[PDB]
């Protein structure tokens, strides 16, 4: 209807002339922002996928395996191929048959919440579902079931945001209280270490547990027997969720939006000065038993979903403070508590979805704070 | 009948958990099992019809200066024989009920009703007033236990309804009901639907 | 010296070219009843009676005393009332010169009147709904004073006059009515100006100060702001530079000086200059083949904060020195929202036209964009200089919180202050609408 | 069973320890004086009082009420003290029935207040000198269909000092009655046996209290003149109580003194040059009768006056030849009258309809200048409401319109 | 001097008493609508709080326990009558020294003053304390924290319902049901210090 | 109003609430001692295998099965002591009672060690057929107690149960499940060279290899823990010289 068309509309009153800018432009573009860490993270689970199963199996067992899954004979039915020769053709048809149908689905059910609660509510429906199916759909592992992926979005849209009325009317993270639902609820399919790599029967750790069980030393990729250097954790070619990996494509695709001034790069130094300081303070601390306090800050700023999380995740403009000088605090907040998670608690190996979380209370204590001094600055007659 | 609709009253249309706001700790942390869900129900009843029975014979000579400690006192002598009893004759059920068993002192819903109804009326209509607000909770703790352990477990006062996959079924246990927070969403949505069944217990919009 | 940092300095075509020309013959006048806040009319003309210059034509119910003056001699005409049996115009038709006089005065014992005396002659001219009280932008009764007189002595509208080519001709009329002005209030009175020099009066209580930087360092509200700020018992006058010079040749002369140099332009305007004018004229006597063909729209005062005059409201305003011609934007477009928008304006930098620096627009009076709900990118707080928390401000506003927005500074405001934040919102509302609302809650309890 | 008995002790003793402290810190903080208030902080009529409760007491027991109509909670926000001394704080129930610009004064809610320290209050207005008169019965004659036109005389001959338009707070005694108790006259009989109204019966177990408006002008000394509609409740179940105040007067012979009091002062007529409008409605038409009459004799205003009015038939209609009279020796006035209900039988050859169509087709819509003018109005719902949103809808402001009406 | 701050630390975040014990949810949602009438419920149920544990502790260690008056006998049947008895007591005269002065604080929180006696944070606090068996400077700073906690919380809670001015509640959750939902949603925000072995 | 009068009802209203929460508080002692020793041996009963069913049921074969000693732990010696009366958990908070273990040997992170243990001995007539030593250590979220039941040749298992354990129902919970449990059965503690020889592999165990049970699935840190019971408990700060004087025929 109105997609396809601007509306033709003229004001009505006071300013005639307005701004080009609408939701519509800010979220087609955080909407396209994600797409060169959703081709690289297809990529990778192709190719650790397909690393996995020939490190696995071979021969005709290797073809027991293949004929007896759809994400493996659809694959070699297009025209690619499951040896260990594999192109990056192939890789990115495997990552596409495991990362699409969750796409879909996330998109199908949210957008039926979506128009059911804009027709009860006689609105007109809106953008900024654009953002919150993709980001979704780019943080849950490769591996995860299509009625979970639809149980998550139906919480995330409905208890988070349709219950307080829509866009730029919650508090918390949509894509990331979906999140916690499924990772408090079926946490069977949400972490170990089954999951993350796409294959069938493979069982091997990840980056961030190898560290908190057996230090810098112990991170080595079974799959193909090297080692895991910070170029390739940099790169992107580790386990983990679909399009978390890449810290170099999130960086290339949020410097776009960080410059266009949607992103907030008040909240992402805050998110970095915290991460720094205490990832600084925990070194030189240092523990003989816990093999954490001692990674540094260029190792913390790769592994796991740091940098998707403060690139993409700590700068949603609704849930965060209003006023720059809370922005800092906010940001700082969520590296730190980030940091804290991932170092001194022991059942979770990563922490930046409850930081974000745990931050999103606190957000609008800080615009209190800040405000309040700006009231007793105007109450003195200066302001 | 006069105590038909006495009774009846805080089933739905004063609820003490929806309209008034009394007696939610509770709510929140019993409700993971309809076992302990139920027994919950029960002893509030009973402490809140035995103190309002009490606090109503003695109105007239409880002075102005001490009626807090003299109501405390009451209500927690019978919370003390009522967990004697518990621990006597329902001993897991007091061990799962680990110290709320104690906090039947400080729920406010009989002291509440202790202040308002007991200290203005007679003893008879103070004992109904009690049973008819332990029916009013007990319903909110009842519907929460329900769907909390039946989708939380796949269990019914234990027996069994949906078979779990380690057992062999096909129902996988959605573990976030074991938690409160699903305590606070399922309370919420069930104040949703009895405030759009009956319109005027609407919140007006300031 | 007081420089503004966060600001916008709207580039829209058909900049006007700074000379006085004479402008067309005016024929019909008219004195709009809905833009003064907050009155009441007690009508004393009815169709085709014949007026002067300076005879009264309603009074006020809520201001008891004050006096509104029509401003040509002439003959009622009509008397347009919309919904409600609301006020609009009151169209006066040009004939004759018979005036109502007043007494003058030398040009060096200006400076020491009475107060009462200076009160009541301006009461008497009509010339008293110059003065625009702040907060809540009503004209000031009759029988109250105040410390402060801020008279506004540039202009950073877009496609605005500039003073200084106005001052320029009138300067001895200017300071006498600075003399005036000096001898009225109690307090001082701040005449803002940019760099350059103006007459100077010389009284120790009038004072000049220097303001730049782009809009909005020149309005009102921001000299307010920056020189005195001013609460619910604090309360500050204003008044432009062309009503000093009338209040100045008033008293020189005892006659009303009526005659206004308003800039006409835009971007459909062949040949944008400034042009002489009656206060109150016909615009659509006054734009009379000035603009290119096509729908257009034509507003009384700039395109940020100005009534829209079409029909019943087609004559200049009360408080407004210029008038924006432009088009109208109903067209509509395949994926407009997703171009490379090289002919398309943005104070972000999501189009391609920040890149050409220099540049100058073809605005319509689209919206680009439905109406939505506010996400706050950080779009308040780039144009806005004040001291204030903007976000939190605005969804005060949008909330309707009066008691929150008073606390955090809805009293220092005017509709042309948050024209720049409905300038830039994504969601595209309308705060000088909401802020109208929230001050007549405000008055209205008391 | 020593743990009985140790039981026993400590229990005893644990809340005699709890129950002596309380006491004693009580003993040590809270005062113990003899609190004072002042009745217009003045050294007369002053009163002293026992700390704590509320000030709705203290004027009871003074012998006023307060000119309150609800004393429980404080929901109808009558009590009001215009307070210059420290009460303490403000309670938003207060600020919910004082604005905040009223409030700045201190106007504030009575039984809300819980005096417990010094104060000297305001209370204005001269509500301590109110009294009372025993109020005679003359007659009750039915001049409509249902109503019940009602004149009272003081006894002994004097005038009420109300303002105009001044309801009294009158009282009732208690009596039971039944609808075969009410006696009707000649016409009205009929269609009340059409109606069958004869077949409920009621009980009056307390003495109802309800503040009707009378229908004379506060210069006709020696008589008083009361009024009352028909009590009647949903008539499908007319057996609970209707109208307990028009019930005892519904059967009552005439000749029985009413002990009666509390004047009112509410329809204040402004001094100036406003153009008067008076909107009809029906029953509790008298007012209008008492307000034009003391403008007519009491002030002698010669400004432009009206009386539009509603009827639903002349068998309905009464006090014509008033207003006739009136028209006739007056030169600035004017009345109408429309039929809500028109029949066959009075052939009528005037106006007919709603109040709010004859007064927007007859007057309003030509007139010059309706803002300048001023409209009093008391009469039915929805004939009071179709007409203030033709009055919005034409111009007045809120306040040049004055609204009183039957229980507001 | 390391292990107390451990137990401050850990009794403000990692064992909230309103959101990770979930006591005292009547008040925590009823008298959540201004940040500043939170502040000071918050600020007067610190002080009832390390007031009342200590107190309680103390009457514990010298009477109630397993043979402390007289060997072979024990009175731990009288904890509840003993815990709310020194609660009531604390409240009430506490409510007559502030009451004195304080009109700044008193009429501000006002009719639930006297409702911070029933009030599950008080018994629960002296209940975990007496299960955990701490000492006298350990049930001080347990006392204190469990205070900070709490205000800590509905603070939290008040700025939520603040920023919530702007948003559009459907009519059957207006107030309640969606303080219930935002309640949930911090609850869920608070696990992150759920496994943490402090 | 009163001092008299309020002084006078609050005593009476103590006196009399004194008298009835007195009574209801001591009559009740017995039947509480009763059922919180109950809920101890079912559990015993259940994993020496003998079925029970009802109270009578339940105390009848306590009395004449199971026969409680207690163990000095560092020497490995029977030490004489009342049985039914014993709390360890208790006893291992004293430092009478109690020795603090240092980071080196703590193993299993309890941070202490009672000085005499308990045991509990299945008698079959006269003969002692089993011993049950209950073990315990930290998992990831609580502190996991646990019963496991020895032959007499100091080095079989029997059987297992976990009867205090706080984890995640789905996750590491399922230490209570009866398949991982009755994996347990024919294990050996020991190797040849009699040195603590339980495994808990990360995978799936090997085809009947009698060192290692099969590791929780997704359940790592659970796993750890359930390693670090037997790794320190067969160590030699816990059951290790009662099990050599087991295995040398002490019974
Ligand atoms: C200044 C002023 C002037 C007034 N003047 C008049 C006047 O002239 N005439 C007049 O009648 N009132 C007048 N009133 C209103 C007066 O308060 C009423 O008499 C009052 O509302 C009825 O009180 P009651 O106890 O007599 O009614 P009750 O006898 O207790 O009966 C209740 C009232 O509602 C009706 N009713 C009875 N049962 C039901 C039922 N089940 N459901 C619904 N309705 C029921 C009855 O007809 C009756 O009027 C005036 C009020 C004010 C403030
Ligand atoms: C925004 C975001 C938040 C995340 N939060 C968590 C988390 O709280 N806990 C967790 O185990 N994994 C979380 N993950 C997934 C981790 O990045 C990582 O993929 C997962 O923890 C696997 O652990 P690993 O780092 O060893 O691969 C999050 C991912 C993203 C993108
Ligand atoms: C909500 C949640 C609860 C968990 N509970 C447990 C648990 O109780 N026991 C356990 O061993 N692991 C638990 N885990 C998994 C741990 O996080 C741990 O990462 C997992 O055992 C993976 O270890 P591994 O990769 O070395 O096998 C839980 C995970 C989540 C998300
Ligand atoms: C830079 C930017 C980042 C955003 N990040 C998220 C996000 O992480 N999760 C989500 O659900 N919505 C996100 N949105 C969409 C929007 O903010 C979301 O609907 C708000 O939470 C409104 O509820 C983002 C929007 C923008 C412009
Ligand atoms: S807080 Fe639990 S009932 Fe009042
Ligand atoms: S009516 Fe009782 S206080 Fe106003
Ligand atoms: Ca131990």
């Amino acid at each position: 209807a109105t997609l396809f068309y601007t509306p033709g509309l003229v004001t009505k009153r006071s300013s005639h002339v307005r701004d080009s800018v609408d939701l519509k432009r800010i979220m087609i573009m955080v909407w396209l922002a994600v797409f060169p860490a959703m081709f690289w993270g297809m990529y990778n689970a192709g190719g650790q996928a397909i690393a996995a199963l020939n490190h696995l199996y071979s021969g005709d067992q290797l073809a027991a395996i293949v004929a007896g899954n759809w994400h493996y004979w659809l694959t070699e039915m297009l025209g690619g191929t499951m040896s260990s020769d594999a192109g990056w053709g192939s890789k990115m048809l495997l990552g596409a048959t495991y990362f699409l149908p969750i796409y879909a689905t996330v998109f199908i059910v949210g957008g039926f919440w979506e128009v059911l609660f804009c027709m009860v509510r006689k609105h007109e429906v809106n953008e900024g579902f654009f953002v919150t199916s993709i980001l979704f759909a780019l943080i849950v592992p490769p591996t995860l079931p299509l009625w979970q992926a639809a149980l998550g979005i139906t919480f995330g849209v409905v208890v988070a945001k349709e219950v307080f009325g829509g866009t730029g009317r919650n508090f918390l993270n949509p894509a990331l209280a979906g999140r916690a639902f499924l990772f408090f609820a079926y946490p069977a399919q949400i972490s170990g270490d089954l999951v993350w790599t796409a294959a069938d029967g493979y069982s091997g750790a990840t980056a961030l547990s190898q560290w908190a069980q057996g230090g810098a030393g112990a991170l080595i990729n079974n799959a193909t027997g090297q080692t895991i250097t910070w170029m390739d954790a940099f790169i992107g070619n580790i386990p983990g969720s679909i399009g978390e990996v890449s810290t170099l494509a999130l960086m290339i695709g949020a410097a776009f939006i960080v410059y266009m001034g949607i992103a907030s790069w008040r909240i992402i130094g805050g998110v970095m000065i915290g991460m720094i300081l205490l990832s600084t303070l925990f070194n030189v601390i240092g523990s003989d038993t816990n093999a954490m306090f001692n990674m540094p800050w260029h190792w913390h700023l790769v592994l796991g979903g740091f940098a998707f999380g403060m690139f993409f995740m700590a700068t949603d403009p609704v849930s965060a403070s209003f006023t720059n000088s809370g922005k800092w605090a906010y940001g700082i907040l969520i590296g730190v508590m980030c940091v804290l998670i991932r170092v001194v608690n022991p059942a979770y190996p990563e922490g930046m979805m409850l930081a974000i979380l745990f931050a999103n209370l606190f957000a609008p204590l800080f615009d209190h704070v800040v405000v309040e001094r700006n009231i007793k600055r105007r109450l003195a007659r200066y302001g | 009948k006069e105590l038909k609709k006495s009774v009846l009253a805080p089933v739905l249309d004063n609820n003490p958990i929806a309209l008034q706001v009394l007696g939610v700790c509770s709510a929140l942390a019993v409700t993971t099992k309809l076992e302990t869900a139920f027994v919950m129900t029960l002893a509030v009843m009973f402490v809140t019809a035995l103190s309002n029975f009490f606090v109503s014979l003695i109105r007239n000579h409880i002075p102005n200066s001490v009626r807090i400690i003299v109501q405390m006192a009451i209500i927690a002598s019978l919370v003390i024989v009522v967990d004697q009893i518990l621990k006597a004759y329902l001993y897991d059920i007091s061990k799962q009920l680990s110290v709320f068993v104690g906090l039947i002192i400080t729920n406010c819903i009989v002291m509440g009703r202790a202040e308002a109804f007991a200290m203005k009326s007679e003893p008879i209509p103070s004992f109904i007033d009690g049973i008819g607000n332990g029916l009013g909770y007990g319903f909110v703790l009842m519907t929460v236990g329900f769907f909390r352990e039946l989708l939380g477990s796949g269990k019914l006062f234990g027996l069994e309804v949906l078979p779990l996959i380690s057992n062999g079924g096909w129902y996988q246990p959605n573990g976030l009901m074991l938690l409160a927070p699903s305590a606070f969403f399922l309370i919420g949505f069930m104040i949703w639907a009895i405030r759009t069944f009956k319109p005027e217990q609407v919140e007006a919009k300031e | 010296m007081i420089t503004i940092k966060k600001g916008l300095d709207l580039p829209i075509a058909g900049t006007p070219s700074q000379v006085i020309s004479d402008g067309k013959a005016i024929k019909k006048v008219a004195l709009l009843g809905e833009e003064y806040v907050g009155m009441r009319p007690t009508m004393h003309v009815r169709v085709g009676d014949e007026v002067k210059k300076a005879q009264i034509l309603f009074e006020d119910k809520k201001n008891p005393g004050v006096k509104f003056t029509s401003p040509v001699s002439g003959k009622v005409v009509e008397i347009n009332r919309g919904a409600k049996r609301v006020l609009q115009s009151v169209v006066i038709e040009v004939a004759g010169d018979d005036q109502v006089t007043f007494d003058k005065f030398e040009a060096n014992q200006l400076a020491s009147l009475n107060r009462d005396a200076i009160k009541t002659q301006l009461v008497e001219s009509g010339l008293w709904t110059a003065f625009r009280t702040r907060p809540f932008s009503k004209v000031p009764a009759i029988d109250s004073t105040s410390e402060a007189i801020f008279v506004t002595a540039m202009d950073t509208n877009p496609l605005a006059a500039e003073p200084t080519v106005v001052i320029n001709e009138q300067s001895e009329a200017f300071v006498a009515g600075l003399d005036v002005l000096s001898a009225l209030t109690t307090g001082k009175v701040y005449v803002c100006k940019k760099g350059t020099s103006l007459p100077r009066s010389q009284q120790p209580n009038v004072e000049e100060h220097v303001f730049d930087g782009p809009h909005p360092a020149g309005l009102a509200g921001t000299h307010m702001h920056f020189l005195y700020p001013v609460s619910a018992d604090h309360v500050a006058w204003s008044i432009n530079y062309q009503d000093v010079i009338a209040v100045g040749q008033l008293f020189l002369t005892g006659e009303l000086y009526t005659q206004r140099v308003v800039s006409l332009a835009g971007p459909v305007v062949n040949k944008p200059r400034l042009v002489r004018t009656v206060m109150g004229a016909s615009l659509e006597q006054l734009v009379d083949s000035e603009i290119m063909p096509g729908e257009v729209r034509i507003i009384s005062g700039s395109v940020l904060s100005g009534t829209k005059a079409t029909g019943p409201h087609a004559y200049l305003g009360r408080y407004h020195l210029q008038v924006s011609v432009l088009r109208e934007g109903r067209d509509k477009e395949l994926f407009g929202w997703a171009m490379p928008g090289k002919n398309k304006f943005s104070v972000t930098r999501s189009f391609l036209g920040h890149l050409f620096k220099g540049q100058v627009y073809n605005m319509t009076t689209t919206t680009n964009g439905s109406d939505r709900s506010m996400v706050p990118i950080g779009n308040y707080e780039k144009v806005m200089p004040l001291d204030m928390e903007p976000t939190l401000l605005l969804r005060d506003l949008c909330a309707g919180d009066s008691d929150s927005a008073v606390r955090l500074g809805a009293l220092e405001l005017d509709e042309e202050d948050l024209a720049l934040c409905t300038f830039v919102c994504p969601g595209k509302y309308e705060y000088g609408q909401l802020l109208r609302e929230c001050l007549d809650k405000i008055e209205k309890e008391g | 069973m020593s743990t009985i008995i140790f039981g026993v002790v400590m229990f005893t003793l644990i809340i005699l320890a709890l129950v002596l402290v309380i006491l004693f810190a009580k003993s040590k903080l809270v005062p113990t004086g003899d609190i004072t208030i002042s009745i217009n902080g003045d050294p007369e009529k002053a009163i002293v009082t026992q700390p704590g409760g509320k000030l709705l007491t203290a004027l009871a027991g003074a012998g006023v009420f307060v000119s309150s109509a609800c004393g429980g909670g404080g929901s109808c926000g009558q009590c009001r003290v215009k307070i210059k001394s420290g009460g303490g704080d403000i309670l938003p129930t207060e600020l919910d029935h004082i604005s905040k610009g009223e409030a700045r004064e201190g106007e504030r809610l009575a039984c809300q207040v819980a005096v417990k320290a010094d104060m000297d209050l305001e209370l204005p207005e001269e509500i301590f000198g109110v009294k009372k008169w025993e109020c005679t019965v003359i007659s009750n004659d039915n001049k409509a269909t249902f109503i019940k036109e009602l004149k009272l005389a003081i006894p002994d001959g004097e005038s009420v000092p109300f303002r105009a338009g001044g309801y009294i707070q009158i009282e009732a005694p208690a009596h039971h009655v039944k609808y075969a108790d009410f006696d009707v006259p000649e016409k009205y009989r009929g269609d009340w046996d059409k109606f069958n109204l004869f077949r409920y019966e009621s009980k009056v177990d307390e003495p109802i209290i309800r503040a009707y408006s009378m229908a004379n002008y506060p210069e006709e000394f020696g008589i008083i003149m009361l009024n009352v509609r028909i009590a009647t409740p949903p008539p499908n179940n007319p057996n609970v109580p209707p109208g307990q105040m028009s019930s005892y007067i519904w059967s009552l012979k005439a000749g029985d003194k009413c002990t009666i009091s509390g004047p009112f002062g509410e329809f204040f007529a402004k001094d100036t040059d406003a153009e008067m409008v008076f909107i009809g409605g029906g029953a509790g038409m008298a007012p209008m009768r008492s307000h034009i009459f003391d403008q007519l004799k009491r002030l002698k205003s010669k400004r432009k006056m009206s009386y539009w009015y509603g009827a639903r038939s002349k068998r309905e209609m009464f006090y014509v030849e008033d207003f006739d009279g009136l028209a006739a020796e007056n030169d600035n006035f004017v009345w109408h009258c429309a039929l809500s209900d028109p029949q066959p039988e009075d052939n009528w050859t005037g106006y007919t309809g709603f109040i709010h169509n004859v007064l927007y087709e007859n007057y309003l819509k030509d007139h010059e200048a309706p803002e300048d003018c001023e409209y009093y109005m008391c009469g039915p719902p929805m004939m009071n409401a179709a007409v203030i949103n033709m009055l919005k809808n034409l111009g007045v402001e809120e306040e040049n319109i004055l609204l009183d009406d039957f229980g507001g | 001097m390391e292990h107390y701050i451990s137990l401050l630390v850990k009794s403000i975040f990692i064992e909230n008493m309103a959101l990770s014990f979930f006591l005292g949810m009547c008040t925590f949602l009823a008298v959540s609508k201004k940040v500043k009438t939170s502040f000071g419920l918050g600020i007067a149920v610190i002080v009832v709080l390390t007031i009342s544990v200590p107190v309680n502790n103390l009457v514990y260690n010298l009477v109630l326990k397993p043979d402390a008056l007289v060997e072979g006998v024990d009175l731990s049947f009288l904890n509840f009558i003993t815990f709310i008895g020194v609660i009531a007591a604390l409240v009430q005269i506490l409510e007559m020294i502030l009451d004195r002065f304080f009109p700044p604080l008193y009429n501000a929180l006002g009719i639930f003053l006297p409702l911070i006696t029933v009030n599950c944070a008080i018994f629960g606090g002296v209940s975990f304390m007496v299960q955990r068996d701490y000492s006298f400077a350990e049930s001080v700073v347990y006392g204190f924290g469990s205070g900070v906690g709490w205000m800590l919380a509905i603070v939290a809670l008040a700025g939520i319902r603040e920023k919530m001015k702007y948003s559009d509640v459907p009519p059957g959750l207006r107030g309640l049901g969606i303080t219930f939902i935002t309640a949930g949603l911090m609850a869920l925000g608070f696990m992150s210090f759920s496994g943490v072995q402090l | 109003d009163s001092i008299k009068k309020t002084l006078f009802v609050v005593i009476a209203l103590s006196l009399v609430c004194s008298i009835i929460v007195s009574a209801a508080a001591v009559g009740l002692r017995d039947k509480q001692k009763e059922n919180a020793a109950l809920d101890k041996q079912s559990k015993i009963l259940q994993v020496a295998g003998i079925e029970a069913k009802g109270s009578k049921q339940i105390v009848e074969l306590f009395n004449k099965s199971i026969e409680p000693r207690l163990v000095d732990f560092n020497t490995g010696d029977f030490v004489e002591g009342d049985a039914a009366n014993y709390d360890q958990r208790k006893a291992a908070k004293e430092a009478s009672e109690s020795i603090k273990l240092t980071a080196e040997q703590d193993k299993a992170k309890i941070q202490r060690r009672a000085n005499v243990g308990v045991v509990y001995l299945v008698k079959d007539g006269d003969k002692t057929s089993k011993v049950i030593l209950p073990v315990h250590g930290n998992g990831l979220w609580s502190m996991m107690y646990a019963f496991v039941a020895v032959e007499t040749d100091g080095n079989t298992v029997s059987g297992l149960t976990y009867y205090e354990q706080g984890e995640t129902p789905g996750l590491g919970g399922e230490v209570e499940n009866p398949a991982w449990r009755a994996q347990w059965v024919g294990k050996k503690l020991f190797d040849e060279n009699h040195k603590p020889a339980i495994k808990i592999v990360k995978g799936g165990a090997p085809q009947g290899s009698e060192h290692g049970v099969d590791g929780l699935s997704g359940a790592t840190l659970t796993s750890n823990g359930v390693q670090n019971t037997f790794d320190f408990w067969l160590g030699d700060m816990g059951f290790g010289p009662f099990l050599t004087k087991v295995r040398d025929g002490g019974l």
